[PDB]
């Protein structure tokens, strides 16, 4: 019963890690799909709506045509060197609440491990 | 008498394991194939909830 | 085989509205992202709009924002483009991208011509 | 990633730019040792907060510090299939394979069980030690700490209860063998020998494919000595109640618990109030013990067996203090029968019992040891006590009557209380018991009835 259990887990892992592979491929071509402006504003949104005052906003300068709306909303955008996240830095002092995609991908088995599995398996 | 009881049991407690190993492996494959053709579906589920 | 059939093209007045439809077959339609691309006569390919497999995420070119709505019916295997406030610069062959493996153009329809005049 | 320290020393940190944190919340942090540790927001403040890291600080600079609210409440992924797998206090499986996918992510703080939802149990088990299954009667949904001194074994005796734990098939009038019986473990501080000693008796048990082990070592952090208890019990709640199995939980090293309890006791703001230990200690030993109980509408149960290891043989010591009161019916070990070579070395003369004619000894629990329990008490007493009284009164002075008293001491203890690798069923107990009882003529055997005597003649 233990050699059955173990073998299922090893195969089950391969499927979980393989969804992450597919999702990270998406992420490399996420600025290339045209839904990229919609992603960047909602991530930058949550950063300012929270605790920060938005004394500074830090994203890449080639994400700057897609966050120039929010240049004028709060602060100014000067690089994460990611092209896949948005820091925001508060005025309560140092603070800094960073909404990055990498973090959320990575936390997509750290807070919705159930959801994905039920759809995969049942 | 012990001598001929031990070797009886031993020769079944290998075979039994051996047969279970063929099911184990094949049911490993049987959980893979159910997921892998509903795989795109998962990836849509991950994408939709990482963009906030 | 993947088969994609655009319909709903033709002549529209400036400021008018049109709805393109594209039927899909030969694949599991609901598990794929879908796009619309257009080409004016003698000009390059311009991406118009994209929609996720489930329909939960939509994406639009800046040239068509607010005016065009992409949608899909996964029970009928049909992708739609609703176009409002049309202008002469929207005169093009509209191709149906069917279907984007994640984001790229793996398969193209035969196109439907929209003339705004 | 919030930066700005104010106090760091031990697993209690304080860091500013906070007010977005809640009571009982998983954060992460950065350290100068280039590693990402944990933190439970045990307390919250105006523009800071008290954090409790799941690892010891051995390095943390003030240039690089971080805080990231992962989740609002604090939880652990828990699923149905996790039996056959081993775990640690962190909560990672130590098996070597990918961590299983939850069904529920249940809090690690613990949700208490309604006193209304339980009802009196009455289905007894074989512990393979005679003495218990007669005198206290260990039933489901009941605690029974096994008090153990320091310089005394704790490991030895524990193992006996784990490989000889088994329901009656119909000796009580029924079984529960019809539903899977399984065991849960969780150690709170263990050395080099106690690690392996437990594992090799679980292969004796034949259970390592149907048990959940939450081993906490002493090389493992000292903060996880009080996290792990709560944590373990939530994986009890999940499998006894909601998947209907009779799960035995066995908790050991509740002195290593108390080491970690002490830490937060005085290093935090709060002051001592239980003769040099905390005053929120109560809650710390309440939330732990009160979860367990047979619920009325469920078939399955969490049977908890606390195994203490308390400093020396003091009874004013914090540990036996609160534990006494909490549990209903208790068992003790001493050094009277551990100089004789009698394993286990249970002594019930100072010990006490509060359930033995309280839904037990009556009901679907046999009445044929009903009057036996009452009799054995005053009979065993007559024994032990006068062993002392002899060395004052004379040096060998004992009268016609008292001679008999002491005659029943040495005998009962030797035979009966040496079990160990020997299992005795409900019937096997009573037979033997009565034959040592024939050493006292009628008049001290007033408590046993006319029926009983002949019954087990």
């Amino acid at each position: 019963e233990l050699l059955v259990a173990t073998a299922r887990t090893q195969a089950r892992g391969e499927v979980l890690e393989e969804v992450r592979r597919r999702v990270r491929e998406a992420l490399e071509a996420l600025p290339q799909k045209p839904e990229w402006p919609e992603v960047v504003r909602k991530l930058a949104l949550e950063a300012l709506e929270a605790l920060p005052g938005a004394k500074a906003l830090v994203a890449n300068p080639e994400d700057l045509p897609h966050l120039e709306a929010m240049a004028r909303e709060r602060g100014v955008e000067l690089e994460p060197a990611l092209r896949l996240g948005v820091r925001a830095v508060g005025a309560e002092g140092k603070t800094q609440v960073e909404n990055s995609l990498l973090a959320r991908m990575d936390r997509a088995w750290d807070a919705m491990s159930s959801k994905v599995a039920q759809a995969l398996w049942g | 008498l012990e001598a001929q009881y031990r070797e009886r049991e031993r020769a079944e407690t290998e075979a039994l394991l051996a047969r279970y190993r063929e099911r184990a492996e094949a049911e490993a494959k049987a959980v893979r194939e159910k997921a892998m053709a509903r795989l795109d579906e998962a990836v849509a589920l991950v994408l939709k909830e990482v963009l906030p | 085989e993947v088969q994609l059939l655009e319909s709903g093209g033709g002549l529209v007045q400036p400021g008018g509205s049109l709805r393109l439809s594209c039927a899909a077959s030969g694949f599991t339609f609901s598990t794929y992202m879908m796009s619309w691309v257009r080409q004016a006569p003698g000009k390059g390919l311009e991406w118009v709009s994209s929609i996720e497999g489930s329909g939960s995420k939509t994406y639009y070119a800046d040239s068509v924002k607010g005016r065009f709505t992409i949608s899909r019916d996964n029970s009928k295997n049909t992708l739609y483009l609703q176009m409002n406030s049309l202008r002469a610069e929207d005169t093009a062959v509209y191709y149906c991208a069917k279907r984007d493996s994640s984001f790229g153009f793996d398969y193209w329809g035969q196109g439907t011509l929209v003339t705004v005049s | 990633e919030y930066t700005g320290i104010t106090y760091i020393s031990g697993p209690l940190l304080f860091v500013e730019n906070a007010k977005d944190l809640a009571y009982g919340a998983i954060v992460d942090i950065k350290d100068g040792t280039g590693r990402v540790r944990g933190g439970q927001v045990i307390e919250v403040s105006e523009e800071y907060a008290v954090i409790q890291v799941f690892e010891e600080t051995t390095g943390l600079d003030l240039a690089t510090t971080s805080v990231s609210l992962v989740e609002d409440v604090a939880r652990l992924g828990v699923s149905k299939e996790m039996l056959g797998r081993r775990f640690n206090g962190i909560g990672k499986p130590i098996d070597g394979l990918p961590p299983i996918t939850p069904e529920k992510r249940l809090p690690i703080t613990g949700l208490p069980l309604n006193p209304v939802a339980r009802r009196k149990p009455e289905q007894f088990i074989q512990t393979g030690i005679s003495t218990i299954d007669v005198m206290n009667t260990l039933v489901r949904g009941q605690k029974l700490p096994i008090f153990s001194g320091s310089g005394l074994p704790a490991n030895e005796i524990a193992a006996q209860i784990a490989r000889q734990a088994t329901v009656r098939p119909d000796l009580s009038g029924e079984g529960e063998k019809e539903e899977p019986f399984a065991v849960v473990f969780a150690a709170m501080g263990i050395t080099q020998r106690e690690l392996s000693y437990f594992i090799q008796e679980f292969e004796r048990t034949g259970a390592l494919s149907r048990s959940v082990l939450f081993l906490n070592k002493a090389d493992d952090p000292t903060i996880e000595r009080i996290l792990t208890p709560r944590m373990a019990l939530t994986v009890a709640e999940y499998l006894a109640f909601e998947h209907d199995y009779h799960v035995l939980v066995i908790l050991t090293d509740m002195t290593n618990y108390c080491e970690a309890l002490r830490e937060i006791g005085a290093a935090r703001e709060e002051i001592p109030g239980r003769r040099g230990y905390p005053g929120y200690m109560y809650t710390d030993l309440a939330t732990i013990y009160e979860r367990a109980g047979v619920v009325e509408g469920k078939k399955g149960s969490v049977t908890q067996i606390p195994i203490l290891s308390m400093p020396d043989d003091d009874r004013t010591h914090p540990i036996p203090d609160l534990t006494g009161y909490i549990t209903e019916g208790q068992i003790q070990l001493s050094r009277e029968l551990h100089r004789k070579g009698i394993y286990p070395p249970i002594d019930p003369l100072p010990s006490l019992s509060r359930l033995m004619n309280n839904g037990v000894g009556k009901g679907k629990t046999r009445e044929d040891h009903k009057q036996v329990s009452d009799q054995l008490y005053s009979a065993y007493a007559n024994g032990v006590d006068i062993r002392k009284l002899v060395a004052i009164i004379g040096e060998d002075a004992l009268t016609e009557n008292d001679r008999r008293y002491l005659q029943f001491a040495d005998a009962f203890e030797r035979f009966f209380i040496n079990q160990g690798q020997q299992n005795r069923s409900i019937e096997e107990s009573l037979q033997i018991a009565w034959a040592l009882l024939s050493m006292l003529p009628q008049g001290e055997l007033k408590r046993i009835s006319k029926d009983h005597i002949g019954k087990y003649y």
